[PDB]
RNA sequence: GGGUACGACCAUACUUGGCCGGUGCACCACAUCCCGUCCGAUUUGUGAAGUUAAGCGGCCACAGGCCUCGUUAGUACGGCGAUCAGUGGCGCUGGAACCCGGGGUGCUGCAAUC
RNA sequence: GAGCUCAGUGGGAUCUCACGUAGAACACAAGCGUAAAAGCUUGCUUGAUUAACGAUUUCCAGUACGAAUCGAGACUGCGAAAGCAAGGCCAGCGAUCCUUUGCGUAUGAACAAAUCAUACCAGAGGUGUCAGAAUAAUUACCACAGGGAUAACUGGCUUAUCCUUCGAUGUCGGCUCUUCCUAACCUAGCGGCUAAGGGUUGGAUUGUUCACCCACUGACAGGGAACGUGAGCUGGGUUUAGACCGUCGUGAGACAG
RNA sequence: AGUAGCUGGUUCACAUCGAAGUUUCCCUCAGGAUAGCUGGUGCUUGAAAAAGUAUUGUGCGGUAAAGCUUUAAAUGUGCAACUUGCCAAAGCAAGGUAUUAAGGCACCAAGUGGGCCUUCUUCGGUAAGCGGAGCAGGCGAUGCGGAAUGAACCGCUUAGGGAUAUGUGGC
């Protein structure tokens, strides 16, 4: 689904209270960090001699998920992030 | 103007629509009886469980009987004998209502207290009718027991009451 | 045969003023539309017409039996106040919608009639406008943006109000033949109605 | 032999004696059940059952609660008629929150240490259902009174929490272990 | 085995036969203070505001008008028990009822057998 | 299996319990809003003048 | 009584083909400008020479359709009943449609108007 | 928003005119609906945003998820305007924990700032077994708790069901012995019909039944009796463990071979 | 004394009422939880918010029949008996000065969650004492009387007894 490479979408910010064109970009989850406070569980409950502890989903049925996309006025910083149907291949232009 | 329904079947494997209208009527039991008035509702609830009931159009005489004999007030619940005029000027605090006789009237000539007299009085508990039924299961007119049939009632509930 | 004897079984008679070609009603049903909430208090429409040798006016309000024409300001009263030509020009309707509006407010926040063209296109400087500049200048709060009178430019969004005087005035027909002293007369001359 | 469809749910549950051990009740069940009987008065009567209710359903009242509901009570009372006796079927208790009240005469079946000083600390009498009887045999102009159950923490549990309409009191030793994010909620209002 | 929102429906939201069409004026004009009732016959022709199907004329009393919609109540039988239903409903699905009109007509107003003397009179038998 | 017998007479026993009176929880919460708040202006100013309604009455009573 | 505008119901007002004919309606003239098209056909603006041909409206169809009532028909089907018969009658009851035929072939509202 | 009318038919030359109730189209199955339209072109557009935890419908337990409806606030979009729009009606989707992203302060509790982490709050990553453990075979060497809720089997019904039986009703066959039936093979009487009386062989192959053969015979009929008959037998068939072969299997092992 | 959603057992009487084999959910299908059914406890007051029923009035429907995928039953089904928005504005809006029958509400809790048959209606299956549903009634849980016999047919449903008279069925 071609998706506009900019939008004037509404703003929150009271800088705007306004439709400002918004520079998209795509929502790619961050990385891991290995400090979050529950990494750090399963790093601890993975020493020892339990094997694996948790459960590790193997067996996946989406072939999508959904797009979020972030969103960022000219005027700041602040990013308005917003969600969008399921698609095999979200490609904005 | 007035009928006198009789309950003729007993009261099981009866269906929920029979069951209410009987309710209603309060033909609870098998031999009960009450006088109905015959409005078109009426007439419509009669229709509705007819082989559950011998109906017809009862003579003075067939009232006098049931009342006189077979009369139970409603009393404070209680189910009461009829046995004094007192009795029943007690029950009906009604100018109108004093005698045996005015009961009689009321459940006969039609009544502008039909309603206000077979409604104070404990539906009639009949006996089954001496020498037999014909059969409780055909239309009185198909050679059975069920169903209006009209002045002939006076016969069938007579030998009941 | 297309129309045979199942074509009428199954035909559908459109309604007749539509079949009769004489009203849209996808807009008979959103001008005379109004929020529920409102109880039914007054919606009221200034329908104006453009009948080829005559203008039409009339403030109206929709109602079950047949909607109710509360006003009207047909051209053909111009006459009456000194306009005698052009009575179907836009010289005129501005002046025939400038006398219902003060027909109507003769009667009686200020009143709020919208305008129901009907089916005339609404390109821009159409007469059916010049009815409401008219009735809207003439004391109807007649809800309108200035895009299709005469003089508003699309390119550069602003109205040419020193050309849409002109037009309203008569200058509009001068050029295509002193008449613009008759009308701001015509003008006084319906105030004085 | 009889249709009976109906008849057994329309059967009513009634205490129709005391539960309560305590021999004081009973005698004074004793009189107003007596007083009940042979008198007219439909005081008597309600003095009666709610004397037979449980100590759930016998709610205690604050002494708070009947100096408020007696001047508003006595207050529209023609001039030179005594206010009514202010008789409870169930404790008295003082509340902290009225440190001064009206010379009441309330009549109930107790009374705290409390409530029954500051009752005679305004000079009000604090007399029991014994010479409620002998005063007021019939229950002329007594103001019969309850206490307060709705707000009793049983029937803060009545119902689910958890179930929309709800806003019933989850059982938890924890209060804060079904603790809840405001989203995961369920919602707090819904029309019946 | 797929029960959505509008299962069954092939018959009960169809247009009568050359009764098709968006609702009129008459309809537009009609209005609604709450309590009255109405009767929540879903048109086709509107889809916004569309009532469920359960609710297909079925009458209530409106308890709220928004701009473009009827607020009405109506009574549904769960199992032992009839839930009091709260459908929102724009306001074409809905028709204003004259289930009270008989009534309303009686508090307007509030404000045997003899001889028959027939000479006609053919014979029955077959 | 899901036959639905004996569910209408197990329904009937303690009747179909028929819906709550109109008087009851009539609650508007999510009533068109405007109106509602409107609502709440008139029904503030009932109780100020149903209070003050029933001092006169007491100052009426003081005779 | 009719004409116009805006209508409500939305065929009894629809389709066809006839004939019939004061306000207005229309067609009609030109497009300079507002405004829009391949084209002023549509639309738009400006008119008032022409005509009612059409549109429009009204009257006619052994017209079709639609509406209406009857016939169909107490038929079909149906609810209840039977220690009914061997699908059907029956008893108590509710009761059509297609069809064919008689009739019918819009009606009401506001506004200014002949 | 505006303009427009379509599928198809027919008259002429993609076009043109006529008729043209939707017979088309409306992503997607189907229904629904739809005609100056909800379809088609066209223009401008981002209401597919935000949406103070508004209420509701569907599922329903009147829980949720999803989906949808009526709303209000904002800021818009289109439109002369009323109005319409918070996606493309209706299927298209998902908890807790965790991760992650955003957002506007809060906590890291002797104190303080920075870092880090946590929290609130709002999305996202997914559980398709879709109210959501993270999961390969085999067992004939097998085992236990049960089940006639459930096969084979055993009678019944029918022409497969799952009614009885799984704290067990001994399988095919034969042999042995009796018995009953007849849509009668022989015999008997008739002229195909009656006729159940008595009889209906011995062998080769194969467990067989069955079939087929050889021979006899007046003939070598068909069946029932819990597919008559295992506390009567026999144990050839079926036949557990042993083993071999073929095929299958990576393998253990499977095969009604 | 492993555990057992499984099997088996679980000891006085009487009286009062008395089910369910269905809903949603569950690695759930021999089990739970959930709701219904039931009991107990009340509470509240007494034609309150009564009704497995009509009548009347007003909606809804598209099955049988009809018809050649369209008109249209019957049985059904719903329902009824001064202050502060809008308007141009003070007027509109909103809140305020037949039969029968005890109604409603709460709490706690069990069993149950294999059903079966039949009536009528159906669906699947060549058919079945077959699988599946709708309706109602039954058996389950219930005798008694009757059909010679029969879980569910018929009649009738039931404290311990007597008279009377019946029901289905007979003589
Ligand atoms: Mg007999
Ligand atoms: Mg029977
Ligand atoms: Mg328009
Ligand atoms: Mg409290
Ligand atoms: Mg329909
Ligand atoms: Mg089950
Ligand atoms: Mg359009
Ligand atoms: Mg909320
Ligand atoms: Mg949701
Ligand atoms: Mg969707
Ligand atoms: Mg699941
Ligand atoms: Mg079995
Ligand atoms: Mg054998
Ligand atoms: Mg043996
Ligand atoms: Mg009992
Ligand atoms: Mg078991
Ligand atoms: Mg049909
Ligand atoms: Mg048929
Ligand atoms: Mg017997
Ligand atoms: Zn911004």
């Amino acid at each position: 689904v071609n998706y506009p490479k900019k939008k004037t979408m509404y703003c929150p910010d009271a800088r705007c209270k306004a439709h400002k064109s918004f520079k998209v970009v795509q929502y790619k989850a961050g990385k891991a960090r290995l400090y979050a406070r529950g990494k750090r569980r399963y790093d601890r409950k993975q020493s020892g001699y339990g094997g694996q502890t948790k459960p590790i989903f193997h067996k996946k049925a989406k072939t999508t998920k959904k797009i979020v996309l972030k969103l960022q006025c000219s005027n700041c910083k602040s990013i308005i992030q917003n969600v969008l149907k399921r698609t095999k291949h979200f490609e904005l232009n | 103007k007035v009928a006198v329904v009789t309950r003729i079947r007993g009261i099981a494997k009866v269906a929920p629509k029979q069951r209410k209208i009987l309710q209603l009527l309060r033909l609870r039991q098998i031999f009960n009886t009450v006088f109905v008035r015959l409005n078109k509702p009426m007439e419509n609830m009669l229709r509705a469980v007819e082989p559950y009931i011998a109906y017809g159009y009862p003579s003075l005489r067939t009232v006098r009987m049931m009342v006189y004999k077979r009369g139970h007030l409603k009393i404070n619940g209680q189910r009461v004998k009829i046995v004094n005029n007192q009795m029943i000027e007690s029950k009906y605090n009604n100018e109108n209502i004093v005698c045996a006789e005015d009961i009689v009237n009321q459940i006969y000539t039609g009544g502008k207290h039909f309603r206000e007299v077979t409604n104070g009085l404990w539906p009639f508990k009949l006996s089954p009718p001496a020498g037999g039924m014909r059969q409780k299961r055909r239309h009185f007119v198909e050679g059975g027991d069920y169903g209006n049939r009209d002045a002939l009632i006076n016969r069938f509930l007579a030998r009941m009451i | 045969v297309v129309k045979n004897k199942a074509y009428f079984k199954r035909f559908q008679v459109k309604y007749r003023r539509r079949r009769e070609g004489k009203t849209d009603y996808q807009a008979r049903r959103q001008m005379v539309l109004q929020d529920k909430t409102k109880f039914g208090t007054p919606k009221y429409r200034l329908v104006v017409r453009i009948t080829n040798r005559d203008i039409i006016a009339q403030v109206v309000q929709a109602k079950v039996v047949g909607d109710e024409v509360v006003m009207a300001a047909y051209s053909h009263e111009l006459p009456q106040f000194g306009i005698q030509h052009g009575l179907t020009n836009y010289a005129a309707a501005y002046a025939t919608g400038l006398l219902v509006a003060r027909r109507m407010l003769t009667k009686l926040f200020p009143f709020k009639a919208i305008l129901d063209v009907g089916l005339a296109r609404t390109t821009t400087g159409a007469r059916v406008f010049g009815v409401m500049k008219g009735a809207v200048d003439g004391g109807l709060a007649v809800p309108h943006r200035p895009n299709r009178f005469p003089g508003y430019d699309k390119e550069k969004d602003s109205l040419n109000a020193k050309a849409h005087r002109d037009r309203i005035l008569g200058l509009h027909v001068a050029e295509y033949l002193e008449l613009e002293g008759m009308y701001k007369k015509a003008h006084a001359a319906i105030r004085a109605d | 032999g009889v249709d009976l469809t109906g008849v057994q749910k329309k059967k009513r549950v009634v205490r129709h004696h005391t539960y309560s051990t305590n021999p004081y009740i009973k005698l004074l069940i004793k009189l107003y059940k007596f007083l009940a009987q042979r008198t007219n008065s439909a005081f008597n009567k309600l003095v009666h059952q709610r004397l037979l209710k449980s100590r759930s359903n016998r709610a205690p009242i604050s002494l708070s609660r009947i100096a408020v509901c007696m001047k508003r009570k006595s207050v529209w009372l023609e001039k030179g008629k005594k206010a009514p006796i202010a008789v409870i079927v169930g404790d008295v208790l003082d509340d902290v929150r009225m440190a001064r009240i009206p010379a009441l005469r309330v009549c109930a079946l107790r009374f705290s240490k409390s409530a029954r000083e500051r009752i005679t600390g305004a000079g009000g009498e604090c007399l029991t259902f014994d010479q409620l009887a002998m005063v007021a045999p019939t229950g002329k102009n007594t103001f019969l009174l309850r206490g307060r159950k709705s707000g009793r923490e049983s029937v803060k549990h009545f119902g689910a929490a958890g179930v929309p309409g709800s806003h019933a009191k989850p059982f938890t030793s924890n209060r804060g272990k079904e603790r809840q994010r405001s989203s995961a909620r369920r919602r707090a209002f819904r029309h019946k | 085995h797929s029960h959505g929102y509008k299962c069954g429906t092939r018959h009960l939201f169809a247009k009568k036969f050359r009764k098709h069409g968006v609702p009129s004026v008459s309809t537009i004009l009609t209005n609604f203070k709450v309590g009255d009732y109405v009767d929540v016959v879903a048109d086709s022709a509107v889809r916004a505001g569309m009532p469920h199907k359960y609710y297909h004329g079925r009458t209530g009393i409106v308890w709220n008008v928004t701009p473009r919609g009827v607020g009405v109540i109506v009574n549904k039988p769960v199992r032992n028990r009839t839930v009091r239903k709260r459908i929102c409903v724009r306001f074409e699905h809905v028709r204003k009822s004259r289930c009270q009109e008989a009534f309303k007509q009686k508090q307007k107003d509030f404000l045997n057998g003899g001889i028959v003397r027939a000479k006609r009179v053919e014979v029955l038998a077959r | 299996n899901h036959t639905n017998h004996n569910q209408s007479r197990k329904n009937h026993r303690n009747g179909i319990k028929r819906a709550l009176p109109m008087y009851l929880h009539n609650s508007k919460r999510g009533s068109w809003l405007p109106a509602l708040i409107n609502a709440r202006r008139v029904r503030k100013n009932n109780q100020k003048a149903a209070v003050k309604a029933r001092r006169e009455r007491l100052a009426a009573h003081k005779a």
